[PDB]
């Protein structure tokens, strides 16, 4: 499932505009994804976890896309280099499955924020199914046991699946963005 | 070669859809009991987040006794691309199921589950046969 | 005076169903995930006949962490009146939409509800209109 980055960036400019200095950042998560295959598992999760903590600025949806709730593709969340709490997730979810991370070991969970006091989302990964999970999250750049996180408490998570709702939304931008289904 | 009715692909519609309305307010009646009885409206935030952006619902609304909202999830209006005159021939009225939520015995306010008719209205407008 | 094919209003009535399953998998999963219910058996036995009786499933599954099944209700075992030629003309494989059982940050199962085709079998042998 090869993901062809020139027809990509063609694809984007004609539904985003130009990409400006998105396109740099764009180059970047491809170097990402072609230099990070063959490293560990713990690795894949630190230096994708800490390449959108550091790529993106945390902005909330109302002010990025006029919208209170927009969830990002990837290519938009690195065209903007912007995004709140789930476009991290989601950026981050996408670039481990490429880079091999089995979908059984990685969660969408929505949690609350309590330094914040608001809904919150991050990414959670189990290295086995009754493992304690680690947090992918925005708010910081650790990777901490989900437990360590005093600031967060669960509230539900998910297994990403689809081929209209919001995960299937972002699917269906990143079809129409050129990535294979 | 074989058909059905207008009306019973609409009463289909409209069973299914009450069924669906229904089981979640229900399900998630149970599940918001402890984060009203806290005023925990962050969780209670959370939660109907988890179930509003995975289903197809019009609204999910949470008040409490006395009918204040606490939280009101809702979906954006949707552009169609159907006459009204058709969907006139096949509405039903609004589908809002609840259910109330409780501190055991005591009633803490109710949540609201509204279904999404756009499918029903895109679905039989596709493939409606004037015979 | 509107009809809708039999093969189109299958389509629709299919995906109904598998929607439904999936929204009920869902709100059943979330409200399975507070205060260890799921390590409750009566009681959790008790939310999803709640569930099945009220839905229109083929079968709700609850497994645990290490895949035991703990909760499996079906459809008692009834007999079809409905041709064998009319069901070929029809027929669709039932889908499994699951949702995950939650302590906390620890998971504890999956819940997992099927739709059941051949509800959709009996609503189309009754109303089926040859013209
Ligand atoms: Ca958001
Ligand atoms: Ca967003």
């Amino acid at each position: 499932a090869d993901w062809d980055f020139s027809a990509i960036s063609r694809k984007a400019t004609a539904l985003y505009g130009p990409l400006g200095a998105g396109q740099q950042r764009i180059d970047a998560w491809q170097n990402l994804l072609a230099t990070q295959k063959q490293v560990s598992e713990m690795e894949k999760l630190k230096v994708v976890n800490l390449f959108f903590n550091k790529q993106m600025r945390y902005v909330e949806d109302i002010d990025l896309w006029h919208e209170v709730d927009y969830w990002e593709t990837p290519i938009e969340a690195l065209w903007k280099g912007a995004g709140d709490c789930e476009d991290y997730a989601i950026a981050k979810y996408f670039s481990l499955r490429h880079l091999g991370v089995a979908s059984d070991k990685l969660r969408i969970t929505y949690v609350k924020a309590l330094r914040q006091n608001r809904a919150h989302m991050v990414l959670t990964y189990y290295s086995s199914p009754d493992a304690m999970p680690l947090v992918l999250d925005s708010l910081i750049d650790p990777i901490k046991p989900a437990a360590e996180r005093t600031d967060l408490l669960p509230v539900y998570s998910f297994n990403a699946e689809g081929l209209l709702s919001r995960w299937q939304d972002v699917l269906k931008k990143m079809q129409a963005e050129g990535f294979p289904v | 070669t074989y058909f059905i009715t207008m009306n019973n692909a609409r009463n289909f519609f409209i069973q299914q859809l009450e069924s669906n309305a229904q089981d979640t307010a229900t399900s998630l009646g149970l599940s918001l009991s402890q984060s009203l009885i806290n005023h925990d409206v962050p969780t209670m935030d959370s939660m109907v987040k988890a179930v509003f952006d995975r289903g197809y619902f019009s609204s999910i609304k949470v008040q409490d006794i006395k009918g204040k909202v606490i939280i009101l999830k809702k979906q954006l209006p949707q552009e169609s691309d159907i006459p009204q005159w058709f969907v006139n021939l096949i509405k039903w009225p609004s589908t809002e199921k609840s259910s109330l939520i409780m501190d055991g015995w005591m009633q803490a306010g109710v949540v609201l589950v509204a279904s999404d008719p756009s499918y029903v209205y895109a679905s039989l407008w596709r493939n409606a046969v004037e015979m």
